[PDB]
């Protein structure tokens, strides 16, 4: 048991050390990739059709 | 009767230890926090620029 | 020398922001707990 | 000083052109919300942007 | 319990030691960064829409 919390501390004190991206940041990687892959693929949907 | 009564309390009890040193944890751990957040706004009191007797 | 303590008081600051940086590490891990 | 203030402005920039890319094909909300990042952002390049001509 | 009040103290009395804003301020603060987002996104609904 105190191993297995054990490692819940050192993964916990590294996301403090290094954050995780916040979820305005997700919400464009995807939406922006969608045409970053649509929009190219829309000139290659009309370029190469 | 006895023998299934007595093992009752010691079920209750020792359900009730568990819980309370879950909770030990969480109460030293805001305490050791507001303990620093304290002296991080004193010695910015030191160095605050308010016209306290302030180095700066 | 006045202008000394400046450089030691900012020393001392770099311990808490290390300490208190610890604090929230227990609290997150009580957390996840 | 001047480094400093070159770096927030190219955060800006890339929020701003992130904005420039929210705002267009009809969804201004995202581009708010942006903007509303952004601002946070403004405002610290403001600050240092008078701190430097203030240091000429 | 004692532990639990003797947290009070410690954040009330940076309290006084840093003042929380007024509402005063705080009514503007968001007052002027609805224009500060809507004037600057005034401007983008308008200069970009």
């Amino acid at each position: 048991e105190r191993i297995e919390t054990k490692i819940l501390e050192l993964e916990a004190e590294r996301e403090l050390l290094n954050p995780p991206p916040s979820p305005l940041d997700k919400k464009f990687e995807q939406w922006e990739e969608q045409q970053a892959v649509e929009a190219t693929l829309a000139a290659m949907k009309a370029r190469r059709s | 009767a006895l023998v299934e009564q007595v093992r009752g309390q010691l079920q209750k009890l020792e359900r009730k230890y568990l819980e309370l040193k879950s909770q030990k944890n969480l109460y030293l751990a805001r305490l050791k926090s507001a303990i620093a957040a304290q002296k991080i706004e004193e010695i910015a009191g030191n160095l605050d620029n308010a016209s306290a007797s302030s180095l700066f | 020398a006045p202008e000394d303590l400046l450089e030691r008081l900012l020393g001392e600051m770099e311990l808490e922001l290390i300490e208190l940086r610890r604090a929230l590490a227990q609290t997150i891990a009580t957390f996840k707990s | 000083t001047e480094r400093q203030r070159d770096a927030q402005q190219l955060i800006a920039q890339r929020w701003y052109e992130k904005a420039q890319a929210a705002l267009d094909r009809g969804n201004e909300q995202l581009a708010r919300e942006a903007l509303g990042q952004r601002q946070s952002y403004q405002s610290h390049t403001e600050a240092l942007g008078k701190s430097l001509g203030e240091q000429r």
